[PDB]
């Protein structure tokens, strides 16, 4: 399962898909519509289509209904009639959206033209989120879009994550049990294979190819700080120089600078890093620093 | 009105304020069911004999209501719970709080 | 003299027809962006 | 059972419809109807249609009346006479639903022509919710849709969730017990399969096929994050690589990094995981770090 | 009594008929009549046509009657004099409808005709409703309707739940005790039989179909969510894959992500949705994202 | 004069005036049943001894 797991197919991919509706059937947990005129002229849009005009100069004051934003994600070869799941934000001063039921939806791709319509029962948690959630299966795919799977004789593998080592890597698993030339890398993260000429000989070839198993070479040493959360997360391939540490509050078990030990494997390099005693907010500066001097082999990134 | 708790109390004094997220709460900010939002463009409140809450604003002739202000009604009101801060609750004795709007 | 053919001051056309777009590519997108400038 | 289960065939799909009604009955729970206009405008159409016409300058100031919009599915191969479930979600200020009977309501569909008329009792539950309810049987078919099955001898059956690997099996599952070229696969999504002409034949083909078992494949690796209800969801193929995690609050039981073992199967990942002595909450952030580093080997996400 | 409990036959079908009428005997729990002059118009009416003109200008303030809508259901091959039941609920600010006594209703259709009258007493529960009723035999058919049942020599059955499975079995059990071509499955969802030119011919052969039991076919798995009710109900064919499952204020009796272990039947799936220890509430979440990740191998629909 | 409920009350309070839909009702809004529909074009209102 590594290749399906580390690459993914040229042309396999999935498109997101917008519209805007009306969720009804609120327990008083709707817009307050005098805040929101687009509930209020969007429900009688929706009633003059029905067959009710209510007149233009009045005032509707309505506590069930709420206006939402429906997202969700066109799978790659979908067909009409099949279903997909969708997730219903609510838009303007609604306090919930608990009990609700979504209203027919057009759901809109980037080029402005509707790929599904949506319609169905909102799941709200019930600390959980009110004002958002999920309806599975609660749009039909109503459009489908051309592909030139099939043809050719070229299919790409696109590795998730940019290596040369891993290209080859895939590379000659491929070429080994597939034949002699049936791939080759293009780039860092493109791997180039020859499929036979038509559509279920591609795929075949590539349920062949998808299962296949490769052996994950070291990646990069890195140290993943979030500050945001407050998370510090280091692969095996980080590494550690001897030098001194020093921060407010935290002294040797006995002065105020730590020797930090040269370390080779992770373990070492946990060890070394708890030998300090530093609270993960005063570990994110202490690899920052530790980065800028030049004892801590890997690259920092702080998302 | 809503106690922070979640259950209801029953207030009779009349003086409300509407709050930095308009609803009009009492004088402790209990929020006073049910629910009235007071849009920020109001130039006057006006709460009726039936308890329509009307809001007139700029260019509109016609005054822009907010809700109904209902009234609960007890069989027996000399037994309810005198929580202490201007606030009843049903006791075994008044119990099955009657709503209804102002008038009937 | 008011029968003087004359020359206006914003010659050429005053509308211009819009260009149909090119036909979407065929790569499984729904995003297709026109020859970009 | 599984190719029922796995896929669809093409052309058997469910439509949307949609209308509008009054439930009458409420026990003074219904709408105020002087912020709802259309409630009292479509009473008196209902009134002036039914032969009492209510003079125009009045007011009717209701309590047991309540506006509400119904929405159902068109089953497949829908014949008219039959009967349908609908839902009942209340448009505007209405307390309660609860022992309301819907009047006559034709049901829409997208074309805005009825393909059915919506009538009967709500059962509303009785933290439940009071504006929406649902009858069992509440419309009855009123429009058929002409369809294309059993024309042609080709029959689409559309997987689910898109896999190379289930095409091709189901491909080879359907042309072991169904002849030799009975079936191709023409993408990730899709398998043609060939029918006999006519229309009992294909019912009588698709009847043996949907029945049949494939032996389901690994299906990547996917951790499902759901942070509006606070949901990890794993499946089988999520693996881990040794790495040290650190996040407030949380510590080895002794610093603040924690060391993560490399975990092979599903079992592995959880005891590491559960090691850490971590909160769903907490859970999520780890996640999303270890993914950013890459010790986390699987597709993170985010519902 | 399976095909009967199955199928329905075609042609025989049941219609909606609506009505508006007075109820009067309500002990001063009857309409304002100051807020819905619906009701004061009609009674004027009333008695307009008993003989009594009322002055146009005069104040009419009741208690005792309420104005209501009566809905029932057209049954197959009625004919005239016999009786329906019908229920009654309140249109505006009526307190209850007790012991009311429903005055003389004629029964429209969709197509404005009048099918039935109805009149009678009403029966209300006495946390039970009060503005709505049921009266038993309280509308007599006054029209019957034509149809085409006795001629021809075909006789769709349709299967409430489309199922090709279920239709070829059906299309079996027929061909099995009453002769070779007596009939053959036309979709998903109908099943075309051969009956005898005549009329109680064909309901001799249906009286013989009707009672014929057919031994049902798996039919899909699917878990049922209600969250308005927040009920749970999975048939027999649900499944589970071995996955984690993390959810808050949940945990392992010991970490907060719980192994579930791959499931075939019903009662490993309740077994090891029961291990996690989940509220209703909870299991709902659960559910989703084990659907959203690929756990659950079923299909979820949001009622 | 009628009520919004519409029980019916009795003034002395004889100072009325015309509301939007013409109809004389008191200063508080309620209206003098039995009810009296002024037209737009009206120059003058003439309420005599005979209550004409």
């Amino acid at each position: 399962e590594r290749i399906r797991d580390l690459t993914s197919v040229q042309g396999v991919r999935e498109n997101s898909l917008i519209g805007y509706g009306l969720v009804v059937g609120l327990d008083g947990t709707g817009d307050q519509t005098t805040q929101t005129p687009f509930t209020t002229q969007t429900l009688n849009n929706m009633l003059s289509q029905l067959g009710i005009t209510v007149p233009t100069g009045t005032n509707m004051q309505l506590k069930n209904v709420a206006a939402v934003m429906v997202t969700a994600s066109y799978p790659p070869f979908a067909r009409q009639g099949q279903t997909i799941d969708v997730v219903v934000s609510s838009m303007g001063n609604a306090k919930s959206l608990r009990g609700g039921t979504l209203l027919m939806t057009p759901l809109k791709g980037v080029d402005s033209q509707v790929y599904a319509l949506a319609q169905g029962n909102i799941l709200v948690g019930g600390v959980n989120q009110l004002n958002g959630g999920r309806i599975t299966n609660g749009a039909i795919i109503e459009r489908e879009l051309p592909t030139q799977f099939g043809a050719g004789n070229t299919i790409n593998l696109q590795l998730n994550d940019e290596d040369f080592t891993m290209a080859q890597q895939i590379t000659d698993a491929i070429n080994r049990a597939r034949g002699y030339g049936s791939a080759t890398a293009l780039d860092a993260r493109t791997v180039q294979v020859r499929v036979p000429s038509g559509n279920s000989s591609q795929v075949r070839f590539l349920a062949d190819i998808q299962n296949m198993e490769v052996n994950v070479t070291p990646q990069d040493a890195k140290v993943v700080i979030n500050s945001r959360t407050g998370s510090v997360v280091m692969n095996r391939e980080v590494t550690l120089d001897s030098c001194a540490v020093a921060q407010g509050n935290l002294s040797v078990t006995g002065g105020s600078l730590q020797s930090v030990r040269s370390s080779a494997n992770l373990n070492s390099v946990v060890r070394a890093l708890n030998a300090l005693g530093a609270t993960p907010m005063d570990l994110m500066s202490i690899l920052q620093s530790m980065q800028s001097a030049g004892c801590l082999r890997a690259k920092l990134e702080i998302i | 009105v809503m106690l922070p708790d979640g259950t209801s109390a029953y207030t009779r004094d009349g003086s409300f304020q509407v709050d930095q997220n308009g609803q009009l709460v009492t004088a402790g900010g209990f929020q006073v069911q049910p629910a009235i939002t007071i849009p920020a463009n109001a130039l006057s409140i006006t709460i009726g004999r039936d308890g329509v809450v009307s809001v007139t604003q700029q260019g509109q002739a016609a005054p822009v209501q907010v809700g109904q202000l209902n009234l609960t009604t007890f069989m027996n009101d000399t037994g309810l719970e005198s929580i202490g801060e201007n606030l009843y609750i049903e006791t075994q004795s008044s119990g099955a709080p009657n709503e209804s709007t102002p008038g009937l | 003299c008011a029968w003087i053919p004359a020359k206006p001051l914003v010659q050429g056309a005053t509308t211009a027809q819009p260009i149909p777009g090119p036909v979407p590519v065929a790569n499984g997108s729904i995003f297709q962006s026109a020859q970009p400038i």
